[PDB]
RNA sequence: UAAAAU
RNA sequence: AGCUGCUCCCUAGCAUGCUACUACCG
RNA sequence: GCGGUAGUAGCAUGCUAGGGAGCAG
């Protein structure tokens, strides 16, 4: 602390009596700096205490906005700074098992239940377009999760049965295209 | 207590008080605002007043931030601060922020008086965020000047809901339409307590105004009506959200065998989903409409919503969806207001059904796969917002003319708005182009498509379906009874007075005329049932009958002729005032005593 | 290597209790045993195999905008 | 620290030292009315600082009995919630078969575990698997605690209706399954 | 001075 | 949504204690 | 020059009260 109004009073009371004591005066005229420089000593030290309170309810106010508002602001965004942290770390972690159901995913080719570990229960995926059917399916074996499943059933849109040898490139245009291709894991 | 600034999007906690939407500013963007304009009020965390009792300084640019508050100068601390210094305000996050210079689009926006074709022509070519602070303040604006309407109360008792009201002397006395409602209070000496809302009709004589009190509290002579006013909600979501293109067709499968009435749809139909949005502008009734539930069910397994501003348009869309799908269909409307009632299918409350009908105000917020907007050249980019804010969906498609009729804007009194600037669709339809056209008539009479591509079209229309009956006798219309500024004029009246009875077979015409009281008039000695030109508009029938007014620039509007005349399925009849109009008029002229 | 799979396991179950999965005892019984069982694991292949099971849960219903969130 | 005999008191003597300033004649002076501030803050003091502890502890006093109102207040609420609780809990037992166990018994009072074994009027199983549903409510009514229950709505883990037809062994992998058989008693 | 909102 | 035990941190009040300097008396 | 009370400012201790968080059975 310094440039507080008072402490021009007191800095002037001892530079005079700074300049008392180099002058060596009277010693009843000293009485003039321990009755009016202790007054001094109190007319700025409870003005200096003022401010180191002022100064004090600042920060416990300051502090607590700030975590007020944060503590706020975390608890109003969880759904969606969840989800991004959960892709950040998949895709950190680096499997090809989980980049290929993942990008297969984003084409809209999804799976219709959890994908079993047994060397035999069943995987029901959907399929929608024919370049997806292409890259994953061919003759009776299909590629998912980084495995190979044999593909047993497929069946359109119409819930009844494609045949197999029925999908190609000519004749697609005129099934229900998703379908849902069932198959055993190898 | 924190938000993004209006300009740059920085943090901030300003607000400029005197700003009637009090928008978040940051620290430099609210030092251009208040150093150029009379708004001189700031709210931080708490107002900038000066802090000392008794002084009411308010002026931010002349306080001083002083101890745990803010003074003036005059109440100054020996230790304090001023706020407004540097070219900046003081808030939170003061050293991060970053200066818009578009302070001259925002003080337009801020200080207009929207009365002036420049205010809403420099509204709709801002910033997306200017977009939605011009649309909001300006609907706040309009329904805050509605409050400097007059008061009415009671003057004697004639029946149990026909009486006799008094308007309060000097002020303007607000429309009689049913959809300008005041609620009433008894005040006995003592006892000023809510008695209920009312909307009201002149009936057959003056100064008697038939009513409909929203509950049977018998009135009596002590109480008025005042009108009740509303609120305005802020916007989130843009106006259209910004395009992506695909190759190959996403969320949505075809057909190959279904209907084919729907024939040269189909690429078209494609186009749609292959994109993230787009629109279709058509001429007045030709395939628009049609196409939408065409692709409707071209992609049978899409749920889509369809949705317009005025309730006689989704109404009569609904129609025409009754007319081709499948029922499993809703049109979730309005509960029970809107007392020019609609539908009578279904549901208001489900949500699962494939498809859904309504107006935008009242849009749950669902998911769709497509959204399919109808007639955009009446709606406003506030609307917009409101619908791409509820919704979401896949696809979205507009489907309009900016050449019909706009939205009314009451407030507007001087120049012309021309179409690129009804909102951001027509503008994007007209500035670049409609991505999606088609044009030719399906519906009204050919010689009336021949005279309306005339005129507001330059000639590139054609159709089918030929004569007869049309006519326009150049009718003298005599005294303009004008008790409310909508125009009322039965000596014109007694043109169907010439033909009430000698139309033996002409029994079911739709009458519609540009004024809404002289139509009340058409419900004061009927004819038959009559509507307005407005709740037309997306709406068509046999035979027409059209009744006009002097030539007030209300009813010479070129548009609402448009929409006026090409309505009809094979017969009109057209009787203006007319000094060049029958001389637009493309048809056999008639006379009041030629019956025949 | 193994930590890695493990706190991603909580964070992905986390995510798929955010979204209502346990309204059906069946989905949130499967998913917890998954859970618990890959924290509990001690070579880091078995865990990619319980791992993938799980997070076809997330893949099946269509409640998270894959597409989005796959900006890479 | 304003309208106190003690303010008054030292504004006057100040007035006077303010004459005695103004006139600076005599150090008499001096002494005399400095003894006017010197005498004139202990009343200042006393008066001015003694009422700085009056509103102090009036005011704590009115704190402290509102909070003992609001404290005999939610003592109110309370009892009268649980006096409800009490009076519409007896509302749903009062048969003649309670009245009919309890005439006979030699003394007057009887186990608790056995009033809703032999008077309640609903019965709800919690079953876990397929083969136990087998062995205890098999077909639409059954036996318990001697007497003859008849099944109507069965509702599974999810809480959502499920018929006796779909109870069957190859189709039990397919349910939520602690299925909550309820039965009411029939004569 | 045209539409019309849990 | 339990019963305990220990530890750190922040705030408030009171009295006590301690010390400095100012006013009244002895 | 010193004893007594009355003050302010500063300091330490201790004790009550209130809130937050961590570990153990
Ligand atoms: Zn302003
Ligand atoms: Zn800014
Ligand atoms: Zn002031």
């Amino acid at each position: 602390f310094s440039s507080l109004p008072s402490y021009a009073a007191f800095a002037t009371a001892q530079e005079a009596y700074e300049q008392a004591v180099a002058n060596g005066d009277s010693e009843v005229v000293l009485k003039k700096l321990k009755k009016s420089l202790n007054v001094a000593k109190s007319e700025f030290d409870r003005d200096a205490a003022m401010q180191r309170k002022l100064e004090k309810m600042a920060d416990q106010a300051m502090t607590q906005m700030y975590k007020q508002a944060r503590s706020e602001d975390k608890r109003a965004k969880v759904t969606s700074a969840m989800q991004t942290m959960l892709f950040t770390m998949l895709r950190k972690l680096d499997n090809d098992a989980l980049n290929n159901i993942i990008n297969n995913a984003r084409d809209g080719c999804v799976p219709l239940n959890i994908i079993p570990l047994t060397t035999a229960a069943k995987l029901m995926v959907v399929i929608p377009d024919y370049n997806t059917y292409k890259n994953t399916c061919d003759g009776t074996t299909f590629t998912y999760a980084s495995a190979l499943w044999e593909i047993q059933q497929v069946v359109d849109a119409d819930s009844k049965i494609v045949q197999l040898s029925e999908i190609s490139m000519d004749n697609s245009p005129n099934l229900a295209w998703p379908l849902i291709v069932t198959a055993l894991r190898a | 207590a924190v938000g993004a600034c209006v300009l740059c999007n920085s943090q901030t906690s300003l607000r400029c008080g005197a700003c009637i939407r009090r928008p978040f500013l940051c620290c430099k963007c609210c030092y251009d605002h208040v150093i150029s304009t009379s708004h001189k009020l700031v709210l931080s965390v708490n107002p900038y007043v000066c802090n000392a009792p008794g002084c009411d300084v308010t002026d931010v640019t002349q306080l001083y931030l002083g101890g745990m508050s803010y003074y003036c100068k005059s109440h100054k601390p020996p230790i304090s601060f001023p706020l407004c210094a540097n070219g900046q305000v003081f808030g939170l996050y003061k050293n991060t922020c970053v200066g818009s210079d578009n302070v001259t689009d925002f003080n337009a926006i801020a200080t207009c008086d929207w009365t002036n074709a420049g205010d809403y022509i420099l509204a709709n070519t801002c910033t997306e965020r200017l977009k939605l602070f011009a649309a909001e303040t300006l609907k706040a604006t309009e329904e805050t000047f509605k409050l400097s309407y007059g008061i009415a109360t009671v003057r004697e008792v004639l029946s149990d809901r026909e009486l006799h009201l008094s308007w309060e002397v000097g002020k303007p006395r607000p429309p009689l339409n049913r959809n300008y409602v005041f609620t009433g209070y008894r005040v006995t000496k003592n006892s000023k307590v809510q008695i209920g809302e009312y909307t009201f009709e002149k009936g057959d004589y003056g100064d008697a105004v038939v009513y409909r009190g929203t509950t049977t509290y018998k009135l009596n002579v002590g109480d008025y009506f005042v009108l009740t006013s509303h609120t305005v909600m802020p916007l989130s979501a843009p106006t259209l959200v910004p395009q992506e293109h695909y190759v190959r067709i996403t969320g949505l499968y075809p057909t190959l065998n279904i209907s084919d009435e729907f024939s040269s749809n189909v690429a078209n139909y494609q186009k749609v989903g292959m994109q993230k949005y787009s629109t279709l502008q058509g001429p007045p009734g030709t395939g628009k409409s049609h196409f939408a539930i065409g692709l409707a069910l071209y992609y049978p397994s899409a749920r889509i919503v369809y949705t317009a501003c005025s309730h006689a348009a989704v109404d009569a869309l609904c129609e025409k969806a009754l007319k081709y799908l499948p029922i499993d269909k809703c049109s979730r409307i309005i509960p029970a207001r809107a007392r020019v009632e609609c539908f009578d299918k279904f549901k208001v409350n489900s949500t699962l059904e494939q498809y859904v009908f309504c107006t935008v105000n009242a849009l749950p917020e669902t998911t769709a796969d497509i959204v399919v907007f109808d007639e955009i050249s009446m709606a406003t980019n506030y609307d917009l917002s409101v619908v791409n804010a509820r919704l979401r969906a896949k696809h979205y498609v507009y489907i309009g003319d900016p050449a019909q009729l706009p939205a009314p804007r009451t407030l507007l009194t001087k120049g012309t708005l021309e179409p690129e600037y009804f909102n951001s669709v027509c503008r994007l339809m007209k500035t670049i182009g409609p991505d999606m056209f088609l044009g030719t008539c399906r519906r009204c009479p050919a010689e009336i498509v021949d005279t309306v591509s005339a005129l507001v079209y330059d000639n590139k229309l054609k159709a089918h379906k030929d004569k007869s009956a049309q006519c326009f006798k150049m009718f003298y219309k005599g005294v303009i009874t004008h008790d409310v500024s909508s125009a009322i004029n039965r000596p014109q009246i007694g043109v169907v007075r010439e033909f009430l009875t000698r139309n033996p077979a002409w029994r079911k015409a739709v009458f519609i005329s540009p004024y809404n009281s002289q139509n009340a008039v058409a419900s004061k000695i009927l004819g038959l049932p009559t509507q307005t030109v407005d709740s037309s508009q997306g709406s068509e029938y046999d035979y027409v009958i059209f009744t006009q007014t002097t030539e007030t620039a209300h009813s010479c509007n070129v548009n609402r002729f448009n929409v006026a005349i090409t309505r009809a399925k094979v017969g009109i009849l057209c009787i203006m005032s007319d000094r060049d109009l029958y001389d637009k008029l493309q048809f056999t002229s008639l006379e009041i005593p030629r019956r025949n | 290597k193994m930590s890695d799979v493990k706190c991603t396991s909580v964070v992905l179950l986390s995510v798929l209790q955010q979204l209502r999965v346990e309204s059906s005892s069946k989905l949130w019984a499967q998913c917890v045993q998954l859970h618990n069982d890959i924290l509990l694991a001690k070579d880091t292949t078995e865990a990619f195999e319980k791992m993938v099971s799980l997070l076809s849960v997330l893949l099946s219903m269509q409640g998270a905008v894959d597409i989005n969130k796959l900006c890479e």
